[PDB]
C-alpha cells in the first residue's frame, strides 16, 4: 500500500465531519462531528510526521486531542446552559438571531 | 538545558499567572472581596503587562526580536507592537467588564451595567436568576476567563510555530465562547450567540488544525521559518502547501471575519454582551490578522502569486458584502458587526499588500479600528431602554443626540472614524492599507474599497441623521454612565480616536519600525 | 536497557506465538473457572459455610456445571432491545478483557521447543497503558448492556457504570505514574525488571493503595458493584440477559478481575519474581517457577476481592465518585508530586531533604484524609422544628 | 507487525470466543415464543403501554454531568504525566519544574471546581 | 512508497471500519448509535496509529477518547433522549443538498490538492522511535514544546471555568434534600400521605392504571400526573 492512503482517508473523515455539523441539529452530534474533523487531522499529522521521520506530529497529533476535548467540554457547558432554558438541543433552535 | 527567555515572555506571562491568580481567588476567596480583587488583579495584571510590552520593546531595540522558547514563539517588533495593542485593549475591556449597577437602594449591585447574568447556570426569567440578581450575586469568574482569553490573543501574533498558534487560537476561542453566553438581558440571544460562536469556531479551527497538518506535510516543519525555508527551496510538495495556506486561511478568517466566514460576527456581536463584544470586536480582529501577519510575512512569502489572487477575492467580498449588508441593517450593533466584517476586508487589502508598508498600515489598522469598535460598542452599551434592555433598535436612537450631546457627539466621531474620514484615526488608517495596497500592484482592490466606503457612509451617517436631526420619540432611551470605568473608557477610546486622526505621525513611526518580522 | 528487550520479544514463530496465545486463552479460562469456585468456597468459609462441595469430587466441577448450564438454557433476545447493540454488548464486553491480558508477564525467559521466548504473549513499549485501554473499552460493553436491554434496570446499571468510570478511570491512570517514574518505562517486562532491587509496593505505597480502589471500582466488585448491585437494581445491566450472554458478561468480569490482578503484581508486587521466603533459593526466579509465583501474588489479589465482597457493603456510586474525585484523584497527584520532586532531589544529592520531604507529605495527607473522614462528615446536627402534628414531649 | 501480531492472534481467538459464544446462547438450549417472556422486566408488574414518554422517548438526567464534563478535560489532561514519567530521568530538572508548574495549574482547576461546590450532586 | 502487506491489510480493514463509523455518526438516527460509531472510528484510528510506528498516541487515542465518548453517550441520555429517532428531514429548504454538494466539493479539491505526496519519499520511522516512542514524545514535547504543553493547562482551567459558570447550578436552586422534604409542616408523609398506589386490575396492574374511587370514578391521584 501507498502510505498517501492514509492522507485521503483523514480527507474523507474530515469531509464527513464537516458534512455532519452541516446534516444534523443535534448539538452532540455536531460535537462528535468535530470530533471526527479534528481526529482526522490527528491522522494526517500522523501520517506526515511517519513520512518526515520525526515525532512533531504525533506531539501535534496529542495537543489537538487535547483543544478537541476541552473544546468538547466547553460545547457542552453551552449546550447544558441552552438546554436548561429552552429543553431542547437542537442547533436549528438558536435562531432568533438572524438577518 | 532549554534557555527560556523570561523577559521576551514577560508578556503573555503576567497575563497568564494572573489569570491562574484570578482562579485561586475565585476557589479561596469569600464572596464579598471576590469582585475587587479581581478586578484589582486583572487591571493591574494587564498595566504590568503593558509596562513588561514597552520593556521589551526597548530590548528589541537592537536585534530584530529574537526566539525565546526554542521557537513556538518570536517577539519581533509586529509581534510587541500587536502585544502592547492588545493589551491596551484588554485594559479598557475590563474596565467595561468590570462596570456595577450604577447604583439602588439595596446594596446588591452585582457586576449588571456589565452586561452579565448574576448565574449564567440559572434559567432565564427564572425565580433562581430573580433571587440571584435581588441578592447582587455575580459571576467573577468572567474576570479571569478574560485574562486567559487576552493571554492566548497576546500569544496568538507571537506564535513561531503552527502549533503554538493553533494553541493560542483555542485558548483565546474558548473564553469567548464561554463569555458570549453570559448576557444579563435578553439572555436567549447571548446564549444563542455563544451557541453560533462555539459551533462555527469549532469548525473553523478544525480547519485551521487540518491545514496546519497540511503545511506540515509539505514543509516537515511546524516553526514558519522553517516553512518558509522548505517552501523557498522548493524542497517541499509545493501542493500540500498550498492546500494547507487555503486551510488555514479558513481559521484566520474566521476569526477576522471575511465574508465566506462572517455570518457568525452579527448574531455573535449583536447576542454576546455589550461589553465582552466591544473587547472582543478589536481583540480577536487585532490578533487574528497578526497571525495572519505572520503566516504571510514570514511562513509563505514564496507562494504570493499562488495565495494573492485568493485573497483579492476574500477582501472584495469583504469590503462588498460586509458594507451593502450593512445598508439596510436596522439595529445599531449589528450594524456594527457588519462594520467589523467589513474593516476586515479593508485590513486584508493592507495584508495583501505584501510589502513591509502592508505590514506598518495593518499595525496601525489594527490599533486605530479596535481602539474605535471598543469606543463604539461601549457607548452602544450606555444606550437603556425603559425596561433596562440595551436599546440597540436604531430607530429608537432618533434625537439621541439632541438629548445627550457630549455621548452623540462621541458616537458620531466614533461612526465617522470607521467611515474613514479624514480627521479621524480611521482615514489615517485607511489610507495607510490603500497605499500599502497601491504600492504592492494591489489598486484595483484601492478602488473597490474606496467605493465600498463610500457605501458605508450611507449607514454611517444614518445613525448621525437619527441622533441629531431627527426628534426625539416619546419613549426614547436614557443614558446610563454607570461608573468611572465607562466613562473613563469612552474618553480615552474618543481621545486615542481624535489624536490619532489629527496627529498620527506618533504610533505611526512605532508601526512603521515594526514593518519586519523576525525570519 | 531497553524494554521490550528486542532479543526477546517479536521472535515467537508463528506456530510457537499461536500456541503461547492459545495458552494464555486456556489459562485465563482455567483462571476464572478456579476464581468462581474458590470465591464461591472462601464466602463460605468466611461465612462459616462450606460453598459448593457436591458438583463433583469436592464441587470441582460446580463452575464448569454453571457454565454448561447457562449454555444449555434458552438464549432469550427481550422484545424492545436494540438486537445488534444488545447482542454485540456481552461481545464487547468479552473481547477487550481477553486481549488485555495479552501484555501480562507470566514469568521470564525460558526455552520451549528450541526457542527462547518469554513466558509471556508479548510486551508493548506502552503494555501497561495498552491494558488501560482494553479495559476502558471493556466498559462499553457493560453500559451498551444496561442501554440496548430497553428497560429501566439495564438503563441505570448501565447508567451506574459510566458513572464508575468516571469515579476510578483517572486514578487508574494517575497510579501508573510514579510507577514508571521509578520504572522509567511503560513495558510490562520492563516494569517487572525494574523492581528486582525491590517490589515497588513498598516504594510506591500511596500509589498501590489508589490503584487498588481503582481495580476493584474497574472490575465492578463488591464494595463497588454499582452496575449490578442485585440488592438495588435486581440485576442492574445483565438484567434482561440471560444463558451464555450472561455468562459472557460474567467472564469479562472475572478476566477483568484477573488481568487487572495480574497488572497489580507487574506494577507492584515485583511480577513473577519470587518472594522473600523463596528467593533465596536458587533457579526460583528462573525457568517455570516464575508462573508458580506470578499465579501466587494474582491469587493473593483475587482472595483481597473475595474478602472485601464478604466483609464490605456496597457503597452509593456518588459517594464511590465522591471517594474517586475527593480522596483518589487528590491523593495520586499529590503522590506524583511528591515522588517527582523526591527523586529529583535524590538525584542532585539533596539526600536528607527528600527523607524528610516524603514523610511530612504523607504524614500531612493521612492526616487530610482523616478530616474527610472526620472532619468534613460532621456527625452532629440541629433539631427538627415542630408542626401541626402537635408533637409529644421529648426527654 | 511484530509486538502486535501476539496480540491480533489473541484477539481472533478471543473474538471467535464471544461469537460463537452468542450463537450457542442462541441457538443451544430450549427456545419458545411467550410475550411475557420477551417483555421487559418490570419486577413482575405489566411493563408500561408501549407508547413513549418520560423515559425512553425521553431523556435521564445525571446529576453529576458537572464531573463528567471534568471529567474529559482532566483525563485528556493527565496523559501528559505518561511521557513526562518514563523519560523522567533523562529530561532534567527543567522538566521536573515545567511538569510541576502544568501539575500545580491543574491543582488551581481542581481546587477551584472542588471548594466551589463542582464535585456535588452525584 | 510502499507499505507491508499486513499494514496494508491493517490499514484497509480499520479505515473500512473508521470511514463507516465516522459514516453512521453523520447518518445514524438514534444519537446513541452515533456515539457508539465515533467510538469505533476512534479505536479504528488509534489501531491506524499503532500501525503508523505511534503506539502511545494510539493507546491514548483509545483511553481518551473511550472516556470522551462515554460522556458524550451519558449528555445523549440527559439531553436528547434515551432511544429517540431523530427524523433528520432538511429542516432548512435546500440545505441538504447544498451541504451534501459543498462536502463532496471540499472532499474531492482537498484529495487533490494532497496528489501523491510520499512519491516524494518516505523516511522510515524507525530512526525516530529508536530510543523508545514514548521518550521521543517526552523529549519533544518538554523541550521544543514546552510552551504549548503550559498552555493546554489555561486550556483545562478555561473549560473548568465554563463548566463551573454555564453548566453547575447554584444555592438559590439546589435540589431539596430527603431530610428537608420531609420536614415540610411534615408535608412528605401527612401531606397527601404517600398517594395512593396505582390501581391493580385484572389484566392490568401498571403504573400507568388509576385507582378506583367507591364511586367508581378513577382517582387522579394514584396515577402519577406525568404518565399519559
Amino acid at each position: 500500500m501507498n502510505p498517501d492512503n492514509y492522507l485521503y482517508l483523514s480527507a474523507l473523515l474530515f469531509t464527513i465531519g464537516a458534512a455532519g455539523v452541516l446534516l444534523r441539529r443535534n448539538a452532540i452530534v455536531m460535537f462528535m462531528c468535530v470530533e471526527l474533523m479534528l481526529n482526522a487531522a490527528n491522522l494526517a499529522f500522523v501520517n506526515f510526521s511517519r513520512m518526515h521521520g520525526q515525532l512533531d506530529g504525533q506531539v501535534v497529533a496529542f495537543f489537538t486531542m487535547v483543544v478537541a476535548a476541552c473544546e468538547v467540554v466547553v460545547g457542552l457547558a453551552i449546550i447544558m446552559a441552552i438546554f436548561r432554558t429552552r429543553r431542547s438541543a437542537s442547533v436549528d433552535d438558536a435562531n432568533l438571531l438572524k438577518h | 538545558t532549554p534557555s527560556i527567555e523570561y523577559g521576551l515572555l514577560s508578556p503573555m506571562l503576567i497575563v497568564f499567572g494572573v489569570a491562574i491568580a484570578g482562579v485561586l481567588i475565585e476557589a479561596l476567596a469569600p464572596r464579598q472581596s471576590r469582585y475587587p480583587l479581581q478586578v484589582t488583579l486583572a487591571l493591574g495584571g494587564l498595566i504590568a503587562t503593558v509596562v513588561a510590552v514597552v520593556f521589551v520593546a526597548r530590548g528589541l531595540s537592537g536585534t530584530p526580536g529574537r526566539p525565546a522558547v526554542l521557537g513556538a514563539v518570536v517577539l519581533d517588533a509586529p509581534a510587541v507592537f500587536l502585544q502592547g495593542t492588545i493589551a491596551l485593549v484588554g485594559i479598557l475591556g475590563i474596565m467595561l467588564i468590570a462596570e456595577r449597577q450604577k447604583a439602588t437602594v439595596s446594596a446588591g449591585e452585582a457586576r449588571g451595567l456589565e452586561d452579565f447574568t448574576p448565574q449564567a447556570s440559572a434559567v432565564a426569567g427564572s425565580v433562581a436568576e430573580q433571587l440571584a440578581t435581588k441578592t447582587g450575586v455575580m459571576q467573577t469568574e468572567v474576570f479571569p476567563l478574560t485574562m486567559f482569553a487576552i493571554g492566548g490573543m497576546l500569544l496568538f501574533p507571537a506564535a513561531d510555530d503552527l502549533l503554538t498558534m493553533f494553541v493560542a487560537l483555542e485558548v483565546l476561542s474558548l473564553p469567548l465562547y464561554l463569555l458570549c453566553g453570559l448576557a444579563r438581558r435578553r439572555r436567549l440571544l447571548s446564549q444563542e450567540a455563544a451557541l453560533k460562536y462555539f459551533l462555527l469556531g469549532a469548525f473553523s479551527s478544525a480547519f485551521f488544525i487540518y491545514g496546519a497538518a497540511m503545511l506540515y506535510g509539505s514543509a516537515g516543519t511546524l516553526d514558519l521559518s522553517g516553512i518558509a525555508e522548505s517552501v523557498a527551496a522548493g524542497s517541499g510538495n509545493t501542493s500540500l502547501a498550498l492546500l494547507g495556506v487555503a486551510l488555514l486561511l479558513v481559521g484566520v478568517l474566521f476569526k477576522v471575519g471575511a465574508v465566506p466566514f462572517h455570518s457568525w460576527i452579527p448574531d455573535v456581536y449583536q447576542g454576546a454582551p455589550t461589553s465582552i463584544t466591544a473587547f472582543m470586536a478589536a481583540a480577536t480582529k487585532i490578533a487574528a490578522f497578526g497571525a495572519m501577519l505572520r503566516i504571510f510575512y514570514v511562513a509563505v512569502p514564496a507562494l504570493r502569486d499562488d495565495w494573492r489572487p485568493v485573497l483579492w477575492a476574500i477582501a472584495i467580498l469583504t469590503m462588498v458584502v460586509g458594507t451593502v449588508t450593512a445598508v439596510t441593517q436596522t439595529d445599531v450593533k449589528r450594524m456594527l458587526a457588519y462594520s467589523a466584517v467589513a474593516h476586515s476586508g479593508f485590513i486584508l487589502t493592507g495584508v495583501i499588500a505584501a510589502n513591509p508598508a502592508g505590514v506598518s498600515s495593518t499595525l496601525f489598522y489594527l490599533f486605530a479600528y479596535g481602539f474605535s469598535t471598543l469606543g463604539a460598542f461601549a457607548v452602544v452599551g450606555l444606550i437603556r431602554n425603559a425596561a433596562g434592555d440595551e436599546e440597540t433598535s436604531m430607530a429608537q436612537w432618533a434625537g439621541l443626540g439632541r438629548r445627550y450631546p457630549i455621548v452623540g457627539v462621541v458616537f458620531s466621531l466614533f461612526l465617522l472614524a470607521f467611515a474613514g474620514i479624514p480627521l479621524t484615526s480611521g482615514f489615517v488608517s485607511k489610507f495607510a492599507v490603500f497605499k500599502a495596497a497601491g504600492e504592492g500592484g494591489a489598486i484595483p482592490l484601492v478602488i473597490i474599497g474606496v467605493i465600498a466606503s463610500a457605501v458605508a457612509a450611507y449607514f454611517y451617517v444614518r445613525v448621525i441623521v437619527l441622533m441629531f436631526f431627527t426628534e426625539p420619540p416619546d419613549d426614547a432611551p436614557e443614558l446610563v454612565v454607570p461608573s468611572g470605568l465607562s466613562t473613563a473608557v469612552v474618553t480615552v477610546t474618543a481621545a486615542v480616536t481624535f489624536a490619532l486622526g489629527a496627529l498620527p505621525q506618533p504610533l505611526l513611526d512605532l508601526a512603521n519600525s515594526a514593518e519586519t518580522f523576525l525570519h | 536497557m531497553t524494554h521490550p528487550d528486542p532479543t526477546l520479544f517479536g521472535h515467537d514463530p508463528w506456530w510457537l506465538m499461536l500456541a503461547k496465545a492459545v495458552a494464555i486463552f486456556v489459562f485465563l479460562l482455567l483462571t476464572v473457572l478456579s476464581a468462581i469456585l474458590i470465591e464461591r468456597k472462601l464466602l463460605g468459609r468466611m461465612q462459616m459455610r462450606f460453598g459448593p462441595n457436591r458438583v463433583g469430587p469436592a464441587g470441582l466441577l460446580q463452575s464448569l456445571a454453571d457454565g454448561i448450564k447457562l449454555a444449555l438454557k434458552e438464549g432469550l433476545v427481550p422484545a424492545g432491545v436494540d438486537k445488534p447493540i444488545y447482542l454485540l454488548a456481552p461481545v464487547i464486553s468479552v473481547i477487550p478483557a481477553f486481549v488485555a491480558f495479552s501484555v501480562i508477564p507470566l514469568g521470564g525467559a525460558v526455552s520451549v521447543f528450541g526457542h527462547r521466548t518469554p513466558l509471556q504473549l508479548t510486551d508493548l513499549p506502552v503494555a501497561v497503558l495498552f491494558i488501560l485501554a482494553a479495559t476502558s473499552i471493556g466498559v462499553y460493553g457493560i453500559v451498551l448492556a444496561g442501554w440496548a436491554s430497553g428497560s429501566t434496570y439495564p438503563l441505570l446499571g448501565g447508567l451506574r457504570s459510566s458513572a464508575q468510570v468516571v469515579s476510578y478511570e483517572i486514578a487508574m491512570g494517575l497510579s501508573f505514574v510514579a510507577v514508571f517514574l521509578y520504572a522509567g518505562t511503560m513495558s510490562t517486562s520492563g516494569i517487572v525488571a525494574a523492581q528486582d532491587r525491590t517490589w515497588f509496593v513498598f516504594l510506591l505505597l500511596p500509589s498501590f493503595l489508589v490503584y487498588v480502589v481503582s481495580m476493584v471500582g474497574e472490575t465492578n466488585r463488591a464494595p463497588f458493584d454499582l452496575p449490578e448491585a442485585e440488592g438495588e437494581l435486581v440485576g442492574g445491566f445483565h438484567t434482561e440477559y440471560s444463558s451464555l450472554k450472561f455468562a459472557m458478561f460474567m467472564l469479562a468480569e472475572y478476566v477483568n478481575m484477573t488481568t487487572v490482578s495480574a497488572l497489580a503484581t507487574t506494577m507492584f508486587l515485583g511480577g513473577w519474581h519470587a518472594p522473600f521466603p523463596f528467593n533465596l533459593i536458587d533457579g526460583a526466579n528462573s525457568g517455570w517457577w516464575p508462573l508458580l509465583w506470578f499465579t501466587a501474588k494474582v491469587w493473593t489479589f483475587m482472595f483481597l476481592y473475595f474478602w472485601l465482597r464478604a466483609t464490605l457493603p456496597r457503597l452509593r456510586y456518588d459517594q464511590f465518585m465522591a471517594l474517586g474525585w475527593k480522596v483518589l484523584i487528590p491523593v495520586s497527584l499529590l503522590w506524583i508530586m511528591v515522588v517527582a520532586i523526591t527523586r529529583s532531589l535524590r538525584q542532585h544529592g539533596e539526600g536528607t531533604w527528600a527523607a524528610w520531604l516524603l514523610t511530612a507529605a504523607v504524614v500531612v495527607v493521612v492526616a487530610l484524609i482523616w478530616g474527610l473522614a472526620t472532619s468534613l462528615r460532621r456527625r452532629t446536627v440541629q433539631p427538627p422544628p415542630p408542626q401541626s402534628t402537635g408533637a409529644y414531649p421529648v426527654p | 507487525m511484530a509486538l502486535y501480531t501476539p496480540i491480533l492472534i489473541l484477539g481472533a481467538i478471543a473474538a471467535v470466543f464471544a461469537v460463537v459464544s452468542v450463537g450457542i446462547a442462541l441457538v443451544i438450549g430450549p427456545r419458545r415464543f411467550n410475550r411475557s417472556k420477551l417483555e421487559a422486566y418490570e419486577c413482575g408488574i405489566d411493563p408500561l403501554p408501549p407508547v413513549a414518554a418520560g423515559l425512553t422517548g425521553q431523556r435521564i438526567p445525571i446529576r453529576y454531568y458537572l464531573i463528567a464534563m471534568l471529567f474529559i478535560v482532566f483525563d485528556i489532561e493527565i496523559v501528559f504525566l505518561y511521557p513526562w514519567a518514563v523519560a523522567f530521568d533523562s529530561l532534567g530538572l527543567f522538566a521536573v519544574i515545567e511538569m510541576l508548574l502544568f501539575m500545580l495549574t491543574v491543582f488551581v482547576a481542581y481546587a477551584y471546581v472542588w471548594r466551589r461546590g463542582g464535585l456535588n450532586w452525584d | 512508497a510502499r507499505t507491508s502487506t499486513s499494514e496494508a491489510v491493517v490499514f484497509w480493514v480499520v479505515g473500512t471500519v473508521a470511514l463507516v463509523g465516522a459514516i453512521g455518526v453523520v447518518a445514524a438516527r438514534k444519537a446513541v448509535y452515533s456515539a457508539v460509531f465515533l467510538a469505533c472510528t476512534m479505536i479504528s484510528l488509534a489501531v491506524l496509529y499503532i500501525a503508523q510506528d505511534a503506539p502511545f498516541l494510539g493507546v491514548v487515542q483509545i483511553v481518551v477518547y473511550t472516556g470522551a465518548v462515554m460522556m458524550l453517550f451519558l449528555f445523549v441520555l440527559m439531553l436528547i433522549g434515551v432511544d429517540l429517532t431523530e427524523s433528520l428531514v432538511e429542516t432548512i429548504k435546500g440545505h441538504r443538498i447544498a451541504a451534501l454538494i459543498a462536502g463532496a466539493g471540499f472532499g474531492i479539491l482537498v484529495i487533490a490538492g494532497i496528489g501523491n505526496v510520499s512519491v516524494a519519499g518516505f523516511s522510515g520511522l524507525a530512526a525516530a522511535n529508536s530510543g523508545g516512542n514514548v521518550e521521543g514524545l517526552a523529549a519533544l514535547i518538554f523541550t521544543r514544546y514546552l510552551w504549548a504543553f503550559e498552555l493546554t493547562s489555561a486550556l483545562l482551567i478555561t473549560a473548568a471555568l465554563g463548566a463551573m459558570v454555564l453548566a453547575h447550578r447554584e444555592r438559590f436552586e439546589r435540589r431539596k434534600t430527603q431530610r428537608e422534604l420531609a420536614i415540610e409542616r411534615f408535608q412528605t408523609g401527612g401531606h397527601p400521605t404517600p398517594l395512593p398506589n396505582p390501581g391493580v386490575y385484572a389484566r392490568h396492574n401498571s403504573v400507568d392504571v388509576p385507582a378506583r374511587l367507591p364511586d367508581g370514578s378513577e382517582s387522579p391521584l394514584s396515577v402519577s400526573t406525568i404518565l399519559p
